[PDB]
Parts: structure tokens; sequence; C-alpha cells
RNA sequence: UUGACCUCAAAUCAGGUAGGAGUACCCGCUGAACUUAAGCAUAUCAAUAAGCGGAGGAAAAGAAACCAACCGGGAUUGCCUUAGUAACGGCGAGUGAAGCGGCAAAAGCUCAAAUUUGAAAUCUGGUACCUUCGGUGCCCGAGUUGUAAUUUGGAGAGGG
RNA sequence: GAUGGGGAAGCUCCGUUUCAAAGGCCUGAUUUUAUGCAGGCCACCAUCGAAAGGGAAUCCGGUUAAGAUUCCGGAACCUGG
């Protein structure tokens, strides 16, 4: 006899599908990190307005790279100076570099961190 | 789907049209009893495989190269004979004792002038169905035409 | 114009930092012609057209 | 063989047996697209005679042309010119139909190299070609020693340029006083004679 | 100063890439300086320095995938031959010498012949 | 029920390939008008400019379905010449080649169409190994709706 | 404004669900491992288009030479898990 179909439209049959297997590499040797802690954090902004923050406010302002996210920017803190970050706030000056505000929580000092660092 | 709807529209136009005597005369085919006689007679004559070639060939060459003998030490072959171009020339040597036809050859130019042509020549032929079976007693995916000139006493 | 996309913006910033007089020991180089910045822009003179 | 026999039942198109093979296959080519793959030759001795092998590395592609004359694309008609110059419906393409199938065939199929096209069927409205394509990347013709010249560089697009044999004669290359404004290209032979030779000592 | 590319061939990959973040950490240290001091040309020996040892990385990795695909008829693309795009896509040598048993046959049999007009 | 064949699909399947740029010179398509004719429409400018498609270091052409009328020459290209000539043209303005002769450079060739039929003798790819612009063994596949050898008109083929 | 298709020597033109075999989340089946394999569901079939249209959710006090419904202090709310 005949297939029992039901519905008069037709409709592509669902087919094996395979993964591929390459012969060669596509490119052999994997690219390092291309955004570590070393190049998230690029270097302190030590202004007057600046330093005020870090007296007073207990935080720390930092200039880091443009493709960093707040995500990275609390990750790189932690593991170079081995501190608690609060919270981040970020900007991109008028120059075309970003600017981060990172607050440390209460049980750490942003001025003896500071010192520790060498800028004053 | 469109290949499948266009597939069964050729087959229709095939037969609402007149067809000419000489595409209709194969749609007349070789009937259950006579073609599976025919092709249990066609089925002691296949051709040597490949892998039968190789016991032929070393043995040949253990034979006559060492032996000094004149390369016959082997029995004269006995098979089917295949090939568009080989059994038309058989045909016009008069050489085919029975000439066995395909009626599913699509470009049917090809074989469109066999009949006539062992009509004329005096062989008989034989309009069989399925050129995948021919296929299968020659060791090919599809013959279209066979044939035999030389058969066992 | 408060609200800017970032092309604009990076654009601007570049304009802001090529917007300075000539380096005064540029001058003393050997074999120096260049006298001033022949590529200084202002606001009130001609527009970046961006 | 049996090549022979097709070559001469060929020539007899208006016979009652072809009448009836070329009206059903011509309604089987306008069900399908414009430009299709051929799994096979439908003219097989054809093809042998214009340089196809039974090879892999050969393509068959078939292909369908609008027919008629070629009205000048101007709007509404207007010419903006002399009155010599005022025709548009009467004007003829200077290339065929033929030539037509192959350059649209070539641009669908632009990793292979087209070698030659025949004539296999009409309407009233389209002319279908079967067009032959050798792929020069294929092993098999690379390392033949017969086909591999199509592998290199020079012969790329060879319908583009004119250079198949329905090329070669719209740009009426032959020998003969009946060619002599295109024996040698005509655009060529022009600049020769239209060309100032002087020397360093005048003559 | 600075570090010597000879030097460093002869080290594992374990103390070249300590190496590494012991000069990201000096050149990091040096950017805090630069802010108060009015000039720390200093800077530029970590940068090449750094540039240095990863360079000798990247040759010794390399070096050794092209080990693993030693002998294959498939190699990752950065690892085959740059040339150009036209010469990539030419025939080779040996396809380019194909001739057919007819011309062979020929060429052995009337070959171009060694003569001269003397006498 | 099961296993083939034909045709048509799918996959981030294995390995490849095409696009864009440049464009002086080269191979095609398409295509004007200003201008000249003391006006002007055929003609001329021009089978040109602009527009579009496609190559290389050169391209194209090329081993005669040629030129000739001779005591014949003998692939193609270029130079000198033929020649502002034969011829075309509101026979107005204007336009316009070719054979021979001298020279530069010289080079020849192959497929289709035949039964290997006492043996598809042919080929891509995969895989192991090696002397790695490739080679050997083995295994699938392509292919008889024709892949090798043999013959291209100057010939040539089957027998003795 | 792509695709499927049909025009055009061609640069490109038409058309937007069109003469197309156009696609994926509820699980079950599996404790060789990750998702192959069973019912059924749904056919809607790219994408772009509003800093004044539609739209999840924050307020007060204080602070700078120049920022804040974004920072500080206090007090809330929404989404996902
Ligand atoms: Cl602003
Ligand atoms: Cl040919
Ligand atoms: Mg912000
Ligand atoms: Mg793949
Ligand atoms: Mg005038
Ligand atoms: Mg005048
Ligand atoms: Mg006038
Ligand atoms: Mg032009
Ligand atoms: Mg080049
Ligand atoms: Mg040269
Ligand atoms: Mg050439
Ligand atoms: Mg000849
Ligand atoms: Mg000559
Ligand atoms: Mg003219
Ligand atoms: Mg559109
Ligand atoms: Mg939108
Ligand atoms: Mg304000």
């Amino acid at each position: 006899a005949l297939k029992v179909r039901t519905s008069a439209t037709f409709r592509l049959p669902k087919t094996l599908k395979l993964a591929r297997a390459p012969k060669y590499a596509s490119k052999a040797v994997p690219h390092y990190n291309r955004l570590d802690s070393y190049k998230v954090i690029e270097q302190p902004i030590t202004s007057e307005t600046a330093m005020k923050k870090v007296e007073d406010g207990n935080i720390l302002v930092f200039q880091v790279s443009m493709k960093a996210n707040k995500y990275q920017i609390k990750k790189a803190v932690k593991e170079l100076y081995e501190v608690d970050v609060l919270k981040v706030n970020t900007l991109v000056r008028p120059n075309g570099t970003k600017k981060a505000y990172v607050r440390l929580t209460a049980d750490y000092d942003a001025l003896d961190i500071a010192n520790r660092i060498g800028y004053i | 789907p469109e290949y499948v709807r266009v597939q069964r529209q050729k087959k229709i136009l095939s037969i609402r049209l007149k067809v000419p005597p000489t595409i209709a005369q194969f749609q007349y085919t070789l009937d259950r009893n006579t073609a599976a006689e025919t092709f249990k007679l066609f089925n002691k004559y296949r051709p040597e495989t490949a892998a039968e070639k190789k016991e032929r060939l070393t043995k040949e060459a253990a034979a006559v190269a060492e032996g000094k003998s004149k390369q016959d030490a082997s029995p004269k072959p006995y098979a089917v004979k295949y090939g568009l171009n080989h059994v038309v020339a058989l045909i016009e040597n008069k050489k085919a004792k029975l000439v066995l036809i395909a009626n599913d050859v699509d470009p049917i130019e090809l074989v469109v002038f066999l009949p006539a042509l062992c009509k004329k020549m005096g062989v008989p032929y034989a309009i069989v169905k399925g050129k995948a079976r021919l296929g299968t007693l020659v060791n090919q995916k599809t013959s279209a035409v066979a044939a035999l000139t030389e058969v066992r006493a | 114009a408060a609200q800017k996309s970032f092309r604009i913006k990076q654009k601007m910033a570049k304009a802001k930092k090529q917007n300075r007089p000539l380096p005064q020991w540029i001058r003393l180089r050997t074999n120096n012609t260049i006298r001033y910045n022949a590529k200084r822009r202002n606001w009130r003179r001609t527009k970046m057209n961006i | 063989g049996a090549y022979k026999y097709l070559e001469e039942l060929q020539r007899k198109k208006q016979s009652d047996v072809l009448r009836f093979l070329q009206r059903v296959r011509v309604w089987e080519y306008r069900q399908k697209n414009v430009i299709h793959r051929a799994a096979r030759p439908t003219r097989p001795d054809k093809a042998r005679r214009l340089g196809y092998k039974a090879k892999q590395g050969f393509v068959i592609y078939r292909v369908r042309v609008r027919r008629g004359n070629r009205k000048r694309p101007v709007p509404k008609g207007a010419t903006y010119g002399k009155p010599t110059n005022q025709g548009v419906n009467e004007l003829k393409y200077q290339r065929s139909l033929r030539a037509t199938a192959e350059e649209r065939v070539g641009r669908r199929a632009a990793n292979l190299r087209v070698l030659n096209s025949y004539w296999v069927n009409q309407d009233s409205t389209y002319k279908y070609f079967e067009v032959i394509l050798v792929d020069p990347q294929h092993k098999a013709i690379r390392r033949d020693a017969r086909y591999n010249w199509i592998c290199d560089p020079v012969h790329k697009h060879r319908e583009a340029r004119g250079l198949t044999a329905t090329g070669k004669k719209s740009r009426g290359i032959n020998k003969g006083h009946k060619f002599n404004n295109t024996k040698a290209g005509r655009r060529k032979t022009w600049k020769r004679q239209n060309t100032l030779s002087l020397w360093r000592y005048r003559k | 100063a600075g570090v010597k590319a000879y030097e460093l061939r002869t080290k594992s990959k374990e103390q070249l890439a300590s190496q590494l973040v012991d000069l990201k950490k000096e050149l990091a240290e040096l950017k805090v300086q630069k802010l108060s001091r009015p000039s720390l040309p200093k800077i530029k020996t970590v940068r090449k320095s750094i540039a240095c040892v990863l360079t000798v990385i990247n040759e010794q990795q390399r070096e050794a995938v092209r080990q693993l695909y030693k002998g294959k008829k498939y190699q990752p693309k950065d690892l085959r031959a740059k040339k150009t795009r036209a010469l990539r896509r030419a025939l080779t040598k040996f396809e380019a010498s194909q001739v057919t048993e007819k011309q062979r046959k020929k060429q052995i049999a009337f070959p171009q012949r060694k003569y001269a007009i003397k006498a």
C-alpha cells in the first residue's frame, strides 16, 4: 500500500548531520589571553581631584583598556592588589581613554593600598 | 515537490500523445516466465571479477614467465558480451547468437535502432525489462544491452 | 548633540589631541624647515564637517 | 559502434520519431529552472566530438534563452540624435543566443571552464542549449596531458572573450578575402590601418 | 640592558612564561614612577624585552606543530608556503611535464639531433 | 518484506575553487554628439569618447573549406611596398583595402568518427609506509549511456 | 530591502509570501555519551525602519573651581536565577 498522510503539506525530511572532523587545524596555535590583568589595568590616575576620592571616599581611580567591561575590571583589581571591590563606575574621557572609579569594601582602606602601589 | 510532479506528468504526457511505431515497439517486454529462463542461462556466463582476475594473473605469471609457456595455460573464457559500441559491432559482424535490449534507456536514441539492426542482420533479439537487472550480470550498475556469442556445448 | 554616537565622540577625541602648537624642540633639529603648525584648527574659524 | 547511427539519426529532425521526442523533451525542460544541472548529456555522440569525456571533472549544464531581437533600452523610444540612429525595434544583437547561454552558465559556475555547447531544442519563446564544463582543479584534469592546457590562467573565462567556437564565429576569425576586416581582430586591424608611421630618416 | 634572544632559546616554556609575568610586573611598576618624574627612558627597555620573550615563545610553539604535521599531506594554512595567490594555483612540476604515450614515443624516436656544417 | 537502479535533495559532512583591486598595452559587447559638407536629413566625425564584461607578461592570431590563373606559391604576426591605388560616396564633402615582391622571426600539431573483447588493459579519493612538486601496497568509488593503447587526411588501418 | 524565482549583453531590475522539499521548544525514549533514536504540538517563513509613537523598575537630603534622578548618606523598586 502507501503511507497514510493526514496532512496535504509536504515538508523537508530530517536527515543526519555530521560534526566537523578537519584534516588539519585552522591555526594550530591558539592565541594567548588578549585581555589579561596587566592589560585591563593600565595605570592609576593621580590628579588632585582623583587624590581626594582616595583619601575621603575610599575610591581608587584607574585608567583602563577601552575593551574592558565592569566584570573584567573588578576581576583584575582583585587579582593585582588582593583587595575586595564594592562596585565599579566607568566613563569614557574626552581624550578617548576609559576611567574607572573602583570603591573598596569597608574591610580595606584605599589610602594604604594607594601608597603600597607607590603613587600619592 | 516539483521534481515529483514533473516525474509523474512526464509519464502521463508520453501516453496521452500518439507514439510513433519506432518508439512504441518498446512497450512490449518479455514475460516473467521466459525472462526468468533467460537470466538463468545468462547467469552461467558471468564475466570474471576483479578478485578472480587476480588469481588468473598470478597463476599466468607463474606459468608462462618461468615455465616457458605460450601464454595459453588458461582455458578460453565464456562470458556475456556487454557495451553498446561492442555489441553493435558484434551484430554487424553476425557474431551474436542472442541480444538483450533494455526498455528503460532514457536517452532512447541509443537503443532505438537496435531492433531494426538485429532484424536486418538476422540476429534474434529480445526487449527485456530492467537496465539495472542487466547490469547485475555484468557487475555494473547499468548495462542497457547484453549479448551472447559463444556458448558451451 | 549631547546624545552622540561613539563614532562622533571618537573623532572628537582625536581632534582634541591635535589642537596644540608646534613643539619647540622641533625647530632646533638639523636641517629643519618646519616653522609652525600649518594644520591648526579652531572651533570659531573652520568646522570639522564631521 | 552506435555513435555512427546517432549522428545520422540526429539529422532527421522532422521525422515522426524525433518530432515526438522533441515535443516531450521541450515540455520537460520548460518545467525546470532557467539554468539547471544535467546528470548526463542528452546527445552523447554530439558531446564527444566537441571534446567531452565521461570522467570525473566533466560537467553538463542546460540553459534556456529568450528568442527574438534586442530592443534598444531607451526610455519611451527617444534616442536624442539624428534620424539614422532612431531605430528601436528591428535591431539585432551581434552575439548569438548560443553565446548568451554560455556566458550565464559561466557566471553560475565560476570555478569551471567552458569548453563547448550545442543546440538541443527550441520553441517560440526559448532556445535550449547544453554547455560542456571542465573542472580545472580536479586532479583527473590537471594530470591529463590532453586536457591540462585548460588549467592555464590564460584560459580563464573563454566564453567572456569569445574564444569558444561560437565566439570565433561572431568575431569573424577566418581566412580568405571574405574576412579582411576581422582576420586578426577587427579593432587591431583598424589601429594598424589608422596609424601614422614615422622613421628617423623620413621616407 | 634587555634580554637576549639566543639566551631565551635555551630555556623551557615553563620558565619562559614566568619571566614574561615578571617583566609585566616591572612594566606596571615603572608606569607609576613615570607620573612623578620628569622623564623615565627605562620604560622602553622593558617593553622590548616583553616583545622578545613573546617572539621566542611563539617560535617554539609553532615549531612543535611543524613536527606534529611532518610528512602529512594536509597542514594548517598558516604553516604552508606563502608565495602568491597565482603561484599556488599553477600546475606543479609533475603536472606540467605530463605527456601522452603517443608523444613520448615520438620524442624518443626522433629527438633534436646535434650537427654542424663542416664537411 | 528486503535489496538494487534512476532522478532529485540535505549536512558548520572531506578536500577545493570563484568574487575585489589594477587596467598603459590586450580580447569582446554596447554606443553618441559637437564637428565637416560654408545651410541640411544620407554621409562625415566614428565602426571613435563615455558605459559594461574578461585576460596576460604579452594578449590575440596560427598550421588553409588560403592565395592564385603563374614555369605556380604554401600556418600566423610585424616592417618596407602595393597605394591615396581597385573600389565606395546627395559619385558631393569625403572615404579606401587585398594578392604578388624585399625583410624580421620561424615550429609544429591532436581529438571525434574502428571490437582490448583470450580478459577497463584507465582514473579521483581514503589509508599505511617510503627516497614527498611524488612513489608502492591495500580498500571503497567513478566508468561499458565508453575510461586507456592504436589512427587525424601530409594520411592511415587489417592481413601476407 | 535579502533569499526562492523570473527579467537584462551587463552594471543590475522586479518582487516580499511570492509556481520553494524554506523551521524548532515541551518532552519521552537513554544511566556505553552525549544527545542519536519514539508520539504529538506548531507552519507563523529574513532583516532594517521613532533619543517627540508603544515600553519592566528611584525618590529625598547633602556634596564640586567645573558632574550628578549617575557620586555620598538614608529609604525603595524591577528583571533574571
Ligand atoms: Cl557635547
Ligand atoms: Cl574535440
Ligand atoms: Mg555610563
Ligand atoms: Mg566541511
Ligand atoms: Mg554644416
Ligand atoms: Mg560655417
Ligand atoms: Mg546649423
Ligand atoms: Mg571607452
Ligand atoms: Mg598578473
Ligand atoms: Mg614576446
Ligand atoms: Mg595565446
Ligand atoms: Mg591540416
Ligand atoms: Mg603565409
Ligand atoms: Mg569610415
Ligand atoms: Mg530589491
Ligand atoms: Mg528596529
Ligand atoms: Mg551642571
